[PDB]
This record gives structure tokens, C-alpha cells and sequence, in this order.
């Protein structure tokens, strides 16, 4: 079933919570959309790559490993999920 | 009644979220998002539930790293409030596009 | 040769040697030195294209490093690719921030 | 007097293929040769991991291909796969 | 007639972005290079191309750096670059801590 | 030696850098910056020479160093 507008799942209180672990105290209202903007360019990058691995592995299922390899590729190495 | 002054709960919340490690974005929204973006690259994809969880781990880390550097930019400008333009300076300097 | 047999200008032999010797894998397919030599050929064309252009624009028959730099930094897609490369004698693109300009 | 290799002459031939009435300096020639080797490593390298990742011993045109798709920006990748798939098929024509 | 404060600075930017020649006189640079290396190993020789390579790499880097420095200056409604900018630039680059 | 990196030279680099006006304290700051830079690059470079059992630091040691450090340079035998 069709999927639409999901970036707005990234509610404002969460984009808040992250900013707090980030040491930010005062948040301008025009921040919440820019963050979604950024998160999107971010996920579009990791998944373009994750997927390319999945396509190469000739699979219909994207694995924890394809993700981890992608991150490593983008210089955002991640421990905790294999590799 | 009673009313904490502006900025008082912010400082509290910072300390809350800096003690813990649990993910900040909700789990389900997050997934819906990732399934979207991925569909729009290739249809008919499935995910190891751990593979979503990886991308999220990687996502939040980034954004928290991001806010960190955004925050510095706010402070650079004799300000205390973060603004899109701040984020924008961090990303130019990080050499993101 | 094989450059011929694939319509390539780029040494399809040279490439097959380099893959085997440069320790990328145990064995090395027949298509890959061809696929790659091609992609190498393709990309060196795009650069030579836009640099030459730039040498015309800068009114010279011979391409110097600058013409490469101009070609590269002005191309949005090439510039990304060479996002972490400093090109000797490249100089910079001319860019002066607004608020620095006179009123 | 040691016989050091490069891509120089082929860079030239391709230069003629695109800008017949244009030339090049040694200084820019080095840059073209550097460019070639760098790109060769990056693609070769990616391909190499690809194989490993997939518990397989051979770097085929396919490995090279997907390597290219990870290494290159949307449009430049697109053409690259073309020229790649083209010269390969054209190669497998002749024998 | 005299030209105003920053008028010759403006003409100079134009002149240098148009040229690709190196901006540190290669001799004092060269002495700086030998000094720094001596601290790592004694009785050493440099290829003249090895020194040029370093020179190019270093200048290109510093220019890039001023670029990003300059943006921070600007971010602070300023027009003069200051050490506090460089520190922020590098900090965000993740060069400095 | 370090002070051999002249004020005017540092000014030119900032002009090619796009910078209009320059504080006094910059010039020294630049120097520490440049120093750190060369050090790291030359440390890595020399390590290559030390491993090549050479008295001559080559261009290729430099070039390999810059790669290591993600500051790849073209035009000295890529």
C-alpha cells in the first residue's frame, strides 16, 4: 500500500530530543524543516549505496551488512551490527 | 501554580538525553520513512529489522554530531538559538552537499 | 590488440595486467579490463572536453593545469568526484562574497 | 635509462577524438595521468571489496560496473555504464 | 589620487584568483620544510619535486582554509577574519579537536 | 625559520582565499596551522622514506602521505 509524506514522521519533539543530546538549548522554528531536509539527503545517500550492494548481492532483502558497508563507504563507519 | 523559567527545562532535558543512549526518533515513523526512500530507488525491497536499526543508529549519531556543530555556529554569532543558516554553515564547512 | 576489438583508445592490455598484479582478487575476468579501460576512457574524455573548451574560452591552443581546474570546479558532477583532490597549479575559481563588495 | 610507463599517449589520442585542433602541457599531462591512476585505484578497490563481501574470487565486468555506480555521481555514472556495457559487448563481438 | 581602505584589497583578490602562481617564496618555505623534517630524521635529502609537492599541497590547503575561515567571519556579521574563525573552521572540519 | 612565512605571503594566500580584511593575530595563527599541517604530512612522508631505506625523501613519499591524509595531489606521479 502506497507510502507518502513519511518524513513528517520525524516529529518536532524528536528533532528536539536529538538537538538536546546535541547540546542545543534554543531552537529556531525554521530548524525542524531544514533537519528533515538534511536527514533525507542523508538517508538517500546511505540507501542508494546500501541498495547498490543489495542489487549486487542479487537480493530482494536489504541486510544489516549492506547498510554497514554503505556507511563505511561514506566515511561514517558503524560498530555494533556485523563487519 | 508554578512555572519554570524559559531555558530551565532545556538545560534539564539536555542533561537527561546526554546521560542516556536510547534512540530519540520513534521506531515506527523511522521505518516508514526508510521504506519510502528505498522504494523510490527500487521497488519490491525487504529489510532485516536489524538493517533499519543500523541506519537509524547511523542517522541519529549524524544529526547529534550535526546539532553539536550547528550549536557552535549559533554561539559563533553571539547567539544562543540555532537557525537553519547555522546548520548551513556547518554543512558547507564539513564539505557536505 | 583488444583496444581495437572494443573500439577503445585505452590500453585494454595494460589494464588487465594491472588488475592481476595490484592484488584486487585471486582471479580476473575478461570483460573487466575492457569495461574499466572504457570507463577510464570515458571520463578522461569528459575532462579533456571541458578543459579544452576552457582553453578556447581562455584563448589558448594548449591545455595547462588551470584549464583542468576550471573545467573541474565548474562542473558540478566532476567537482564532486574530485572533491578531495588538490590539482597542482589549479588556482581557485573567482568568487567574491557579496557583503565584501563596495556599496 | 629506466622505461617508466604512463597513460600519456592515450590521453592524447582521446584529446584528438574530442578537440582535434588542441594541445596539452607536460604539467597538465601529469595531472591527467594522476587522474587516471587515482580513478583506476578507486574503482579497482571498490570492486575488490565487492568480491570479498560476496564470498567470491573473481572481479568481473559486473563487479567493475557496480563499483562505478558507487564511485560516480548520478549522471557521470550513467554514461560510464553505457560506454562500459558498449565496449564490452563490442569486444565480445570480435575475437 | 589615493584609493580607499579595502579598494586595493578588492583589486588584489581579483588578481590572485585569476593567477595560479605560488604565493610563498619557495626558498624560506624550503628552509621551513627541512627544519621540520630534521626533527623526524637526520641527514636527509629532498627531491625538488618533493618540496614543490608539499608547497602546492600546503598552499591549496591554506586557501581552502581562508575560504572557510572567511565564511565564519561573515557568519558573525564581521568582515575581518580573526583567529577565532580559523579555530571554528578547523573545529568543524574535525582537524583540531 | 617559521617567521620566514612572511606577513605579505600570508596576505596573498588569504586574498586568493577570498578574504578582504585581516586581523594582526591571524598571521601567527596561520603559522601554527601551517606547521601542524607540514608536520603531519612530513611525519607520514618520512615514515615512507624510513621504510624505503632511503636518504632521499621522494615526491612519491609526499604524494603517498597526502593520500593517507585525504589531501590527494595530482601532478607528481599519481
Amino acid at each position: 500500500k502506497v507510502l507518502r509524506d513519511n518524513i513528517q514522521g520525524i516529529t518536532k519533539p524528536a528533532i528536539r530530543r536529538l538537538a538536546r543530546r546535541g547540546g542545543v538549548k534554543r531552537i529556531s522554528g525554521l530548524i525542524y524543516e531544514e533537519t528533515r531536509g538534511v536527514l533525507k539527503v542523508f538517508l538517500e545517500n546511505v540507501i542508494r549505496d546500501a541498495v547498490t550492494y543489495t542489487e549486487h548481492a542479487k537480493r530482494k532483502t536489504v541486510t544489516a551488512m549492506d547498510v554497514v558497508y554503505a556507511l563505511k563507504r561514506q566515511g561514517r563507519t558503524l560498530y555494533g551490527f556485523g563487519g | 501554580p508554578h512555572r519554570y523559567r524559559p531555558g530551565t527545562v532545556a538545560l534539564r532535558e539536555i542533561r537527561r538525553y546526554q546521560k542516556s543512549t536510547e534512540l530519540l526518533i520513534r521506531k515506527l515513523p523511522f521505518q516508514r520513512l526508510v521504506r519510502e526512500i528505498a522504494q523510490d530507488f527500487k521497488t519490491d525491497l525487504r529489510f532485516q529489522s536489524s538493517a533499519v536499526m543500523a541506519l537509524q543508529e547511523a542517522s541519529e549519531a549524524y544529526l547529534v554530531a550535526l546539532f553539536e556543530d550547528t550549536n557552535l555556529c549559533a554561539i559563533h554569532a553571539k547567539r544562543v538559538t540555532i537557525m537553519p543558516k547555522d546548520i548551513q554553515l556547518a554543512r558547507r564547512i564539513r564539505g557536505e552537499r | 590488440t583488444r583496444s581495437s576489438r572494443a573500439g577503445l583508445q585505452f590500453p585494454v592490455g595494460r589494464v588487465h595486467r594491472l588488475l592481476r598484479k595490484g592484488n584486487y582478487a585471486e582471479r580476473v575476468g575478461a570483460g573487466a579490463p575492457v569495461y574499466l579501460a572504457a570507463v577510464l576512457e570515458y571520463l578522461t574524455a569528459e575532462i579533456l572536453e571541458l578543459a579544452g573548451n576552457a582553453a578556447r574560452d581562455n584563448k589558448k591552443t594548449r591545455i595547462i593545469p588551470r584549464h583542468l581546474q576550471l573545467a573541474v570546479r565548474n562542473d558540478e558532477e566532476l567537482n564532486k568526484l574530485l572533491g578531495r583532490v588538490t590539482i597542482a597549479q589549479g588556482g581557485v575559481l573567482p568568487n567574491i562574497q557579496s557583503v565584501l563588495l563596495p556599496k | 635509462k629506466t622505461r617508466k610507463e604512463s597513460y600519456a599517449i592515450y590521453v592524447y589520442k582521446v584529446l584528438k577524438q574530442v578537440h582535434p585542433d588542441t594541445g596539452i602541457s607536460s604539467k597538465a599531462m601529469s595531472i591527467m595521468n594522476s587522474f587516471v591512476n587515482d580513478v583506476f585505484e578507486r574503482i579497482a578497490g571498490e570492486a575488490s571489496r565487492l568480491a570479498h563481501y560476496n564470498k567470491r574470487s573473481t572481479i568481473t565486468s559486473r563487479e567493475i560496473q557496480t563499483a562505478v555506480r558507487l564511485l560516480l555521481p548520478g549522471e557521470l555514472a550513467k554514461h560510464a555504464v553505457s560506454e562500459g556495457t558498449k565496449a564490452v559487448t563490442k569486444y565480445t563481438s570480435a575475437k
